[PDB]
């Protein structure tokens, strides 16, 4: 039997760690072997593996490939390669003996370069084979906001750059990506700061355990956030050593995507077997050894050997290194090679493999399975009973905002309107009292058209607390926005008549004691304060504002939250405005005050309501300041603000009327 | 003669690629052997042959070429690699066949390593030893912080790598670093957003003529800007015609003038005899007789020495390790190549190229020459050896103002003060005014017992004047400020002008209140104790107020600066004025309770006045003036007193309005309350 020498690199040695590698993938290339040597598929030749110990060393394994090519066989292929650093060096130096080299373990994104590697073929995925698989998961849910923590080194960098040239095109973006290098704990400020909640991670094993500690002294887990990273980590890699109680529980379903070492399917392969079959009998041969996850790949790798040498036969040896055409024909021939094996359909798209990707989900103790991608296809599917999610629905990638305008009690708001319409139509029956009894003697002791000026005052202070009481949800919006106007006219035209009404009659009591016209004072006032709010209309209407508060409480939870706003109507310096008509209204009232007080124990005939008409300002003075004072300091709550707004003003004005006019009443009636 | 036993060298020349060296570094071994072998003194008994392969700078050829040189028919003793890849494979490889590999080309940081290139030597030295010298112009020009745009080239991350632990040695600080790969715009803008002054750019030609044709465009460059590039472009490199760029050849070469450039120096710059006897020059001249094209258009060619030195090197160490045989030289006994190792690596002497030592790594210590383009053309401006630590400066660094920017633009916190002029001229009025008040006080004490000074409150005037005096000496240290009081003095002046104004103010007013009050309460329905107890508690309810404000709140200095004006003294700087005051956390809450309790209490003594204007008493029977007074005091208190907080800024105005007032106020007080007074009793008694 003549025969086809093949020349398979490897590290088999003891002490090197990727040994366990080339000892777990050697029953399968056995079963291979001797598959098709009883199969007899190459009748008149037979196959022949030559091992030779690249001990993932560049300089040992340089001097294994030299010690095969001198001191060896004819050899027609190379088989293998673990390490990536051997298996570029050799890999780029395979055309000038034309050799072509087919691994099954080198998974570094460089080597699909076919610039400098045109010669190279891999049966197993790249490590940026994993990137649309992430693409069709996003878009299967939805998400749109990612956030990458990669790591700097050589192969996350370029799994990165692969997912930022993926994502291209698509409508997914990338918010932010950290790039940390020995301590991950300082993306605090970035992933939580700019607020994501799908992560995408690319780092090693012994930073996920970090990072997952980091998130639970951050709080970055739960229901509300997800986690997408490498899921080639060795089983039970979370037992590094926040405690292992809390590590678990910001661990809990997170998302692995890695490699599928088998696929799942029942079709009789070209072996003539299924995947369980081998499975059964590689478990059967690998009886002491370590269970390697290449073992398939070796596999199918043995199996497009053998095809791709039978192909090259049938278009046709004495093959030296030095036969141009030869090797132009073995790589033309395994360019097309397409059937199925133990890990899915086989064919090569530019050298790369096009195989599945698992999913697997981090479940309460374990990874389990949750769906596979396939590549040739394209298409994602998800096992719906094993996924599970901490939260009723899947996460969103953006938390969101609803308005939820800050409202008043509207209850509270009807039981103060009916305290002051109860108070109004009082003020109505006393000024049909006064206008009644007009010719009685005693109420000529009084000037009559003050006592009505000041019960019209009353009365539109009174009727300014509906419109002042209004939360802006009752009515609408630019019938709001000329309605303010409306408010504080009534409230400062009924404010002045009401109070120069009682500070003339002091006055003049004051001026007649130390020794008609009294009306003109309160035309004046009215027409300076007139005035005064032409001018304001003129000038800067009274506009329409509206302001936001912290935004932070959600009470119902939707996992969006709500930003209480308030309304307001403001103009563009209104301070300078407020300022001018308090200070013109308080020291008028202050010098009303002072008069009063000098004038207390006087008796006038022609005005017999002296006294009662000066515990009147007092009283009025001290409600209104307080008034004041209380509306410009609590406009936090617009419910207690109007509550005392309207009570001080219903107070005020119930008891300036009281002490005007009952007196006038009980001592008149008796 | 006759046994001539020949020990051969495997080399690789890159004739092609990246780098062709080759073209004219094997010309320069070759005539090297020839003075080995025509030499009788080095190797007399063995002869120096070379077998080499054209590697063309690509390791995927390389490897099999060393196949070619390890595994066929004459045992090497020594590899010569070109380039830096090559050299990378080649001597990761060769330890495990116990071979030196002695490289003539490679610049890499990376073969610095001593772990994976245990028998590595090279006469190219490392492209690190650019920052040594770089530093040393930081150092000599004063630099201290510093911005690296670079490539994204392995070599450059290496180098740029050693500049940050070379500068955080000395205290320099790199503040900016931006990696491009085929266009810098985004690296640029974020240099002219973050304005960096002192910039390294490490970058190859093409990726040059791209940056500063967006420098150009982003205005980077200038007489504030300096730029420190390498050294070995093309001299025109500026200059040709490229398309992928918009800036026509007038621009591009405006962007770069007066940029610093470090190379190596390969050649010697003297004219001395190297170990060869042969000079520079005629070297030079010799090697251009070899090559088969003009050394313009030979590559490699900058390199020639450093090859025959390598030679040299070789020769030398053999001639200095055989009585140990060569001929028996095979790829297992590792004894051999100690003894080549130890010889090689204790090597000193002088070549083509100059004093050719290596490192304790196997680099090539070498000379770094310092040059600037000036008007289009490179001006050596100096020479630096990093061994010895010797910078040998020729004074032609011709900048635009005669001294090399900064690297920061620097910031002066300008006081102001106000002007002086204006602060003795109110405090001399003052000084005049507050002996007026002291005269006139004296005046009214001495005619105590006249009778009709006794009808007019006589101590309640006193009280008003002395008050009046208070505020007349306060207007004093209400002026001083930073001019001349100085920090620590600061706080006992701006306390003692508080209470002095307070209280002057308080016995003033509540003098002239009390008796304006009295007079419409006894109107409207007379004991001394009353009259003084009344005005003693009024200020003594004012002083214990201003003790409050100091216990809980005390006075303290506190600047308030302003936007930044040019002050064009100099082209570039920058100073920003500062004011200082004297405060409290919250003084204008505090002082607007004072000023509005006191503005009532003026506008109810105007009321007041008003009211009694016409009543006529005895026992105070100048109310009639006392009213005049009043109106005047409040009226040029209620208007001045907010002019000096809505003018807080421009202190010249606050001062002269507050100052202005008060010497108004007390001259019109002391003058409509006293003059009368006096002329009714030198003119009627
Ligand atoms: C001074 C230096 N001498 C040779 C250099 O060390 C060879 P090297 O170390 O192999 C780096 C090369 C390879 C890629 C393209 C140019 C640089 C050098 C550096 C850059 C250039 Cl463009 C030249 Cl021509 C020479
Ligand atoms: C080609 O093969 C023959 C026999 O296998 C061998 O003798 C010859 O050396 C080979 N060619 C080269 C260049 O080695
Ligand atoms: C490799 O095979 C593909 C189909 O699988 C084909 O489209 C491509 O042209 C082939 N490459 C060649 C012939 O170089
Ligand atoms: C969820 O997955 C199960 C099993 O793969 C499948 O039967 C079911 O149809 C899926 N749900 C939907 C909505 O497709
Ligand atoms: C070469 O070696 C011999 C023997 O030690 C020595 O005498 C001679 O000086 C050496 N030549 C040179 C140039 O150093
Ligand atoms: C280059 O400059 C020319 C000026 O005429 C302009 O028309 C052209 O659009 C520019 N192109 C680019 C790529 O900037
Ligand atoms: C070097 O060359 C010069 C030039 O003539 C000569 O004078 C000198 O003797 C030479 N030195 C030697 C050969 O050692
Ligand atoms: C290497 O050469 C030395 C020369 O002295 C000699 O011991 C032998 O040939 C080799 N060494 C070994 C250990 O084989
Ligand atoms: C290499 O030379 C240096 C300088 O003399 C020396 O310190 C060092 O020990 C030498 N290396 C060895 C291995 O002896």
């Amino acid at each position: 039997s003549p025969p086809l020498s093949i020349m398979g690199l490897m590290p088999l040695t003891k002490e090197v760690a990727k040994g366990s590698i080339g000892r777990g993938v050697l029953p399968a290339v056995e079963l291979a072997i001797e598959q098709i040597r009883n199969e007899s598929l190459l009748r008149p030749y037979f196959l022949d593996l030559r091992l030779y110990d690249t001990e993932c060393d560049n300089a040992k394994g340089l001097k294994a490939f030299y010690d095969a090519i001198k001191y060896g066989p004819n050899h027609l292929m190379v088989f293998g390669g673990v390490c990536p650093s051997v298996t570029s060096i050799i890999a780029e130096s395979l055309q000038g003996w034309n050799l072509v080299q087919l691994s099954f373990a080198a998974t570094t994104p460089v080597l699909a370069d076919k610039k400098k590697y045109p010669y190279f073929f891999r049966t197993v995925p790249s490590d940026n084979a994993v990137n649309p698989a992430i693409l069709k998961l996003l878009k299967h849910y939805q998400w749109k906001r990612v956030g990458t923590l990669t790591q700097d080194v050589q192969r996350f960098s370029e799994v990165r750059n692969d997912l930022t040239g993926v994502l291209y095109g698509e409508d997914i973006e990338i918010s932010d990506t950290e790039s940390f290098s020995n301590d991950p704990c300082t993306s605090v400020k970035k992933l939580k700061g700019n607020d994501v909640r799908i992560i995408l991670g690319q780092f090693d094993q012994n930073m996920a355990a970090k990072v997952f500690c980091c998130a639970y002294e951050e709080n970055m887990y739960g229901s509300k956030y997800q986690w997408i990273i490498p899921g080639w980590y060795e089983p039970s890699w979370w037992e590094q050593v926040c405690l292992r109680k809390n590590l678990l529980a910001a661990m809990e379903g997170y998302i692995g995507v890695d490699f599928e070492p088998l696929s799942s399917k029942q079709i009789k392969t070209i072996s003539g077997k299924t995947p369980q079959q081998y499975e059964r009998e590689y478990n059967n041969k690998r009886s002491g050894v370590g269970p390697s996850k290449f073992h398939g790949y070796a596999y199918d790798g043995i199996w497009v050997i053998a095809k791709t040498l039978q192909r090259a036969m049938e278009t046709l040896q004495d093959f030296n290194y030095t036969d141009h055409t030869l090797g132009r024909i073995i790589l033309n021939a395994m360019n097309e090679t397409n059937f199925f094996g133990v890990t899915g359909q086989v064919v090569f798209r530019n050298g790369e493999r096009m195989g599945t990707i698992k999913f697997t989900q981090f479940q309460d103790s374990r990874e389990v399975k949750v769906g596979e991608y396939n590549a040739v296809a394209d298409t994602l599917e998800i096992i719906n009973d094993t996924i599970r999610f901490q939260g009723s629905e899947p996460p969103k990638d953006k938390t969101i905002i609803l308005e939820q305008l800050r409202k008043i009690s509207l209850p509270l708001y009807s039981i103060l309107s009916a305290l002051t319409i109860l108070g109004m139509i009082m003020a109505s029956a006393f000024l049909f009292f006064n206008i009644k009894n007009r010719n009685q003697k005693l109420i000529k002791m009084s000037s009559p058209y003050m006592n009505n000026l000041i019960i019209l005052g009353g009365m539109l202070s009174y009727a300014s607390i509906f419109l002042f009481g209004l939360d802006g949800s009752f009515v609408s919006e630019k019938t709001f926005e000329t309605l303010c106007t409306v408010r504080t006219w009534i409230l400062t035209v009924g404010y002045t008549t009401a109070f120069g009404a009682m500070f003339a009659k002091t006055w003049r009591v004051h001026a007649i004691f130390k020794n008609q016209k009294l009306l003109v004072i309160v035309g004046g006032m009215l027409l300076i304060d007139l005035c005064i709010l032409i001018c304001w209309q003129a000038v800067d209407p009274l506009r329409r504002t509206v302001e936001k508060y912290s935004m932070e409480p959600d009470p119902a939870g939707r996992d969006i939250s709500i930003r209480p706003l308030l309304e307001h109507c403001e103009n563009t310096h209104m301070t300078i405005w407020l300022g001018i008509v308090y200070a013109y209204k308080g020291l008028l009232m202050l010098f009303g005050c002072f008069l009063a007080w000098e004038t207390r124990n006087v008796s006038i005939p022609a005005l017999n309501d002296s006294k009662y008409i000066g515990m009147s300002v007092y009283n009025v003075g001290i409600m209104c300041i307080i008034g004041a004072a209380v509306s410009f300091l609590t406009r936090d709550q617009p419910n207690v603000q109007f509550c005392i707004v309207a009570l001080v003003i219903i107070f005020c004005s119930t008891i300036t009327l009281c002490l005007v006019f009952v007196p006038k009443l009980i001592t008149l009636r008796t | 003669h006759s046994e001539r036993r020949a020990v051969y060298i495997g080399a690789l020349f890159p004739m092609s690629g990246g780098w062709p060296g080759g073209q004219a570094c094997q010309p320069a071994v070759e005539m090297a052997l020839e003075d080995v072998n025509s030499r009788r003194d080095i190797l007399p008994d063995y002869e120096l042959k070379l077998i080499h392969h054209d590697s063309k700078c690509d390791p995927g050829q390389a490897t099999k070429y060393l196949y070619e040189l390890l595994y066929n028919d004459p045992i090497k003793i020594i590899l010569m690699p070109g380039c830096s890849s090559v050299s990378t494979l080649v001597a990761e490889a060769a330890r495990m066949w116990n071979l030196i590999v002695l490289s003539y080309g490679s610049s890499s940081p990376a073969l610095s390593n001593r772990q994976r290139f245990p028998t590595f030597f090279r006469t190219h030295p490392s492209a690190t030893l650019h920052n040594p010298t770089r530093v040393k112009l930081f150092e000599k020009w004063g630099w201290k912080k510093i911005a690296t745009i670079q490539q994204t080239t392995e070599v450059f991350t290496s180098t740029l790598d050693d500049l940050e632990e070379r500068v955080k040695e000395a205290g320099i600080e790199i503040t900016f670093r931006q990696s491009f790969f085929s266009d810098p715009a985004v690296p640029v803008k974020n240099l002219k957003r973050q304005d960096a002054r002192i910039i390294v750019g490490l970058f190859y030609e093409t990726e040059a003529r791209k940056v500063f044709c967006e420098v150009y465009k982003e205005r980077l460059f200038g007489k504030k800007y300096v730029w420190f590039l390498i050294g070995w472009y093309a001299d025109n490199w500026f200059k040709i015609y490229d398309p992928s760029i918009n800036c026509t050849v007038d621009e591009m070469t405006e962007a770069v003038e007066g940029h610093i450039t470090t190379e190596i120096v390969m050649l010697n710059p003297a004219n001395t005899r190297s170990i060869s006897n042969m000079t520079s020059q005629e070297f030079v001249e010799k090697l251009t007789k070899r090559l088969k094209r003009h050394p313009e258009e030979t590559g490699g060619f900058q390199e020639a020495p450093l090859a025959y030195d390598a030679i040299w090197a070789l020769a030398l160490a053999l001639n200095k390790t055989s009585g140990v045989r060569l001929e028996d030289f095979n790829y297992n006994n590792q004894t051999i190549t100690d003894q080549i190792y130890r010889a090689m690596n204790s090597s000193s002497f002088e070549g083509v190229s100059g004093h050719v030592v290596f490192d304790a790594s196997g680099s090539r210590m070498a000379w770094t020459l310092i040059e600037q383009l000036q008007g289009g053309s490179y001006k050596k401006i100096g020479y630096y050896d990093s061994t010895k630590d010797d910078l040998s400066w020729s004074k032609t660094d011709k900048w635009i103002g005669g001294s090399p920017p900064a690297d920061q633009t620097l910031v002066i916190k300008t006081f102001r003060f106000l002007s002086q002029k204006l602060f003795i001229s109110v405090s001399v009025l003052s000084s005049l005014g507050i002996v007026l008040a002291v005269v006139c006080l004296s005046f009214n004490i001495y005619n105590s017992h006249v009778r009709y000074i006794q009808n007019s409150q006589p101590n309640l005037n006193n009280l008003t004047a002395v008050g009046c005096s208070l505020a007349l000496a306060a207007v004093f240290p209400l002026g001083l400020d930073g001019y001349h009081i100085g920090r620590n003095q600061f706080p006992f002046v701006c306390q003692a002008r508080l209470w002095l104004l307070g209280l002057g103010f308080s016995l003033g007013y509540g003098s002239m209140f009390t008796k304006i009050w009295w007079v419409h309460t006894v109107f409207t329905k007379l004991e001394p104790w009353k009259l003084y107890a009344t005005v003693g508690l009024l200020v003594g309810m004012d002083v214990l107020t201003l003790a409050i404000w100091q216990i809980v709140d005390p006075l303290h200095r506190t600047i308030e600066t302003f936007a930044k004006e040019e002050p064009k003294e100099d082209i570039d700087v920058s100073i920003l004025p500062q004011l200082e005051h004297c405060s409290s956390r919250k003084m204008n809450t505090w002082l607007g309770i004072f000023y509005g309790y006191k503005g009532l209490l003026l506008l109810l003594g105007i009321f007041l006045a008003y009211e009694t204007k016409s009543v006529s008493t005895e026992k105070i029977n100048d109310h009639r003036a006392v009213g005049m007074a009043i109106y005047n005091v409040a009226v040029l208190c209620l208007i001045t007193a907010p002019v000096t907080m809505i003018l807080s800024s421009q202190q010249d105005a606050a001062f002269a309005f507050a100052s202005l007032a008060i010497v108004f106020s007390s001259y019109i007080t002391l003058v409509v309350l006293f003059v009368p007074k006096m002329r009714r009793l030198i003119t009627r008694g």
